[PDB]
RNA sequence: GAGUUUGGCGGCCAUAGCGGUAGGGCAACUCCUGUACCCAUCCCGAACACAGCAGAUAAGCCUGCCCGCGUUCCUUACUGUACUGAAGUGUGCGAGCCUUCGGGAACUCUGGAUCGCUGCCAAGCUCA
RNA sequence: CCUGGGGCGGGACGCCCUUGAAAAGAUAUCAAGGGCGCGCAAUGGUUGACUCAAGCGGGUCGGAAACUCGCUGAAGAGUGCAAGAGCAUAAGUCAGCCUGACGUUAUUCAGCAUAGCAGUGGAUGACGAGACGAAAGUCGGCUCUAGCGAACUUUUGAGCC
RNA sequence: GGGGAUCCCUCGCUCGCUUGUCAAACUCCAAACCCCCCGUCAUCCUAGAAAGUCGGAGUCCGGACUGCUGGGGUA
């Protein structure tokens, strides 16, 4: 709302409303690589980055869309294809080289058991070094999909297939 | 102001945070066996005692809150650099 | 009477231009200096910690060490050398 | 996907004093909602009403889905289905002033209760007006996309069909 | 009082009244003249002082009052306009013993004038020049600087 | 392998803002549908969160355009003006001001542009 | 003691901010504006969630004096108290949990432009313990700069000589 | 909100578009000097740079000219 010349318009990201400088401060005082979580909603994204002055530089990146070659046909946006992610990113990221960096949510709620919390067990997981407080992990039971109790009989093999492409992907990635 | 009557802080004897219960220091009696009372009776006589015979000064407006920390658990105390209240009182 | 405190005649030395107010960009506060590097001294008044003495605002700095986050800069005021601990927010590297 | 569709529907009871007429006030509220109410705080105390800062005055509480739109329904039907164009905002919002709640089936007027008044208003929004409400991504709708007068009157008559004079 | 005493610019300004005590109100009451809704007066003259001085809000209104006065004698109640463009701004202060604690009392106030700055301008029509410029050497009189009058607008018209 | 679309993280932090106009979504995003659940409301699944079959580009987002306010840059006049570094047996009754050499505005005006540029990665694609 | 002689008046006699001060630093006067000799277990730390002042329109003797809804609103509020500076997904407001308003210790500032007191800033140091938080971090009080005192003496704390 | 029962009508401030003026303690702008650092030329420097250590002091009544419209002051 630019009034005249007194006026201070903020930062792009921020008038776009898509990063919290303070934290982005807060995380990269840590001189860590960030694994920047964000999720849509139909699917869920992790990258690893590190600051240039010119700019942020991704090492590594996952999304839900590759989970359909190891085997998965359930939906991309939830806890399944968050933990799916995870795993693939932190096991991908193992296999080029970096193997530490501390979690970055941005703007997004930290609510225990969510899809970046279990995106977060993913990536821990596939044994990329990450710290963490166990609490705000998800339950096993709906990390292998126990929410297709609720109103899907089509979901019912959500646990089978979980495991099915958890074992592609070890395979794949070990 | 108030400050509460126990609360959790870092003992320095035993290394660690302990509750510990805040207690108002009071000045003691000097001792008539010090060695300034000694030099003391020494030095009076006929005439000026000297710096014996000064008159006490005056009061700072606020005096400092003199506090002292007792560990619940080690039942030692110790006394920090403590701040200048007019008015002060124990929270319970 | 006038004081002797830090910020003596600091008025418009720890200002911010009109349309730099606020959080500064967070670039500036994790950038690296080696040992020798140059760099000058641009306090940024919003960082209130880590913050040298107004009066070497516009002196160039020779890093000579870090301790911390902050950086140890020889810098000349008239005629002898300071020591002067800086955060990166307020640093900047010379260009050459 | 233009239509004005009911944002949420508040009524609010401005006792004006707290205590137990306050107490009566938001027990009869809930009653008529069938939703917590929530007690509304002064914010400058005043002599007139004898009142100090942040001290409890009055009473509101949001409604949202099918229990607004069947609160909406009766407060129409208290006011007749009528509502005037004053009534209404620039942008598509009413609100309307009642006195007895006895006029909501399901409560019984007290001697002592007294019969209080509220205002009822409903916010009329388009659908999609969640991109200034979210957290990540929050811009501000454009002046295109606001409801108007006329479109809030047109939409409360193809939906409740409340005329307004 | 005379006006040689806060004649000379030698100080930095002192306007901002916040920070002082008590100044005395002006003299001055208006500072347009003649016909203030008319602005088709084809001949525009000016009085511009040579001098950098301050001139005292009471020879403001001594000079205002004389070119008025002859502009209203001359060209009518209505065949006229003039603006007096400054306004009194710098405080003048007086030390009133001897020099300890000598930091002066707000005694008056003075707008502070550069060299070629335009203090009255007068606008008439053709025929009323002459009596313009008589009333205007009238009013420069009671200035305390070396006056000038200049021909803003008409000097086709006039000659 | 080069380029485009979209998404993510960003840099400079209005040349990017505020405002107006016309088009798009196959994928992606989004709006959008619910509240078994993890999580939540000083009340409200509004938000957050989770789980998502439709409809929709009307919004967000993207592309094109508009000088309208704001900003930034250029151009002509003001103008080498204001101011100023050095020096001066130049000058004023005085407050001061002048000459030379060297630097050099701001505002306004004439006429223009500016309705962001840009780094990394990923995925869809468009290849010889 | 200072002091446009001294005296009377006053304290420019300690500390902090703006101007004076001439765009690095320094810079005097009984120079101008002034302020401080405190308050606060919350008016503090951290996390989460929110955004303020003031206008415009709607809502009942709830009056143009309340409360509530919608729009505008980079801050025109608030941040304890002078002045200046800083701050908007906050350094503000509310709520959850807390006491880092922690013991010891090294440097350098700029701590007082200082050779030079007490003491302060650090805050990025270190050791040892913690609060909050997924983590990153933040916390050595209150957003930064005032709120204070040598030697000797006594009293108090821990363990020693 | 100032003036002499339908507040029957007169209207100063307040808020904008234009005129006219301002500021030590205002700044959307913004020099010339000046300051730190880098390179360069220039000068000094192994007939000893910068730095360090030690011996001996004097000095803390100053004044003037040219600028800073320096501050204060009628001067």
């Amino acid at each position: 709302m630019a009034t005249g010349p007194r006026y201070k318009v903020p930062f792009r990201r921020r008038r776009e409303g898509r990063t919290n400088y303070h934290l982005r401060l807060k995380l990269l005082l840590s001189r860590q690589d960030r694994v920047v979580v964000r999720k849509s909603s139909r699917n869920v994204q992790i990258q690893l980055i590190a600051p240039t002055p010119d700019g942020d530089i991704t090492y590594s990146s996952a999304v839900s869309n590759e989970l359909a070659k190891y085997g998965y046909t359930g939906a991309t946006g939830n806890t399944t294809a968050a933990y799916l992610t995870g795993l693939l990113f932190g096991l991908k990221s193992l296999q080029k080289g970096y193997e530490g960096g501390i979690l970055d949510i941005g703007l997004q709620a930290s609510s225990a058991g969510s899809r970046v919390y279990a995106a977060l067990k993913g990536v821990v997981d596939s044994g990329f070094e990450i710290p963490c407080s166990p609490e705000v992990f998800p339950p096993d039971e709906r990390i292998r999909g126990e929410h297709i109790a609720g109103y899907r009989e089509e979901s019912s093999d959500l646990p089978e297939q979980f495991e099915a492409t958890k074992e592609k992907i070890f395979a794949e990635f070990s | 102001m108030k400050i509460p009557k126990r609360f959790r802080t870092y003992c320095p004897f035993c290394k660690t945070h302990n509750e510990v219960v805040v207690e108002r220091v009071k000045k003691g009696q000097a001792s008539s066996m010090t060695h300034i009372a000694r030099q003391k009776k020494r030095q009076e006589g006929i005439g000026n005692s000297g710096k014996f015979s000064k008159v006490p000064g005056g009061d700072k407006p606020t005096k400092r809150i003199w506090l002292r920390y007792r560990c619940t658990v080690c039942k030692k105390a110790h006394q920090r650099p403590c701040f200048r209240a007019k008015k002060f009182e124990f929270k319970e | 009477t006038n004081s002797h405190g830090e910020k003596r005649c600091t008025r418009y030395k720890l200002q911010k231009t009109v349309r730099e107010r606020g959080i500064s960009p967070v670039s500036r506060a994790i950038q690296e200096f080696e040992e020798g590097q140059m760099v000058h001294i641009d306090i940024d008044p919003s960082v209130q910690k880590g913050m040298p003495n107004p009066k070497f605002q516009g002196s160039t700095g020779k890093v000579i060490g870090q301790r911390g986050r902050s950086y140890v800069l020889e810098v000349r005021s008239g005629n002898a050398m300071k020591e002067v601990f800086s955060l990166p927010q307020h640093l900047k590297p010379q260009k050459y | 996907m233009r239509t004005p569709i009911v944002e949420k529907v508040i009524v609010h009871m401005g006792v004006g004093e707290s205590g137990q007429h306050l107490v009566n006030a938001e027990d009869i509220l809930r009653n008529i909602t069938g939703q917590e109410v929530v007690r509304c705080f002064a914010k400058r105390t005043l002599p007139a009403f004898s009142i100090k800062k942040n001290e409890p005055i009055g009473c509101k509480v949001t409604l949202r889905g099918q229990k607004a739109q069947e609160f909406l329904e009766t407060a129409l039907g208290i006011v007749e289905k009528t509502l005037n164009r004053s009534q209404f905002d620039s942008f598509g919002n009413v609100s309307f002033g009642i006195e007895e709640h006895t006029d909501f089936p399901g409560m019984r007027y007290d001697p002592n209760i007294g019969v209080f008044g509220m205002d009822v208003t409903v916010v009329l929004k388009r659908p999609g007006e969640r991109i200034c409400k979210r957290r990540i991504a929050a811009r501000k709708i454009p002046a295109g996309h606001r409801v108007t007068v006329d479109d809030a009157i047109a939409f409360l008559n193809e939906s409740y069909g409340v005329e307004v004079m | 009082k005379p006006g040689s005493m806060y004649r000379n610019v030698r100080q930095r300004s002192f306007t901002r009244r916040k920070y002082m005590g008590g100044v005395p109100g002006s003299q001055v009451i208006h500072y347009d003249m003649g016909d203030k809704a008319n602005t088709s007066f084809p001949v525009k003259i000016s009085l511009i002082v040579e001098e950098k001085c301050q001139i005292r809000h009471t020879a403001l209104e001594a000079a205002r009052i004389t070119a008025n006065r002859h502009l209203v004698a001359d060209t009518g109640k209505m065949g006229f306009y003039m603006k007096l463009r400054v306004y009194p701004h710098e405080v003048i202060r007086e030390n009133k013993s001897g020099m300890r604690r000598a930091f002066g009392k707000n005694v008056g106030t003075a707008a502070r004038v550069k060299p070629m700055q335009k203090i009255f301008t007068v606008a008439v029509e053709k025929q009323n020049f002459k009596a313009a410029k008589e009333a205007l050497w009238h009013a420069g009189q009671k200035l305390p600087t070396p006056c000038r009058i200049v021909v803003d607008e008409g000097a086709e018209l006039v000659q």
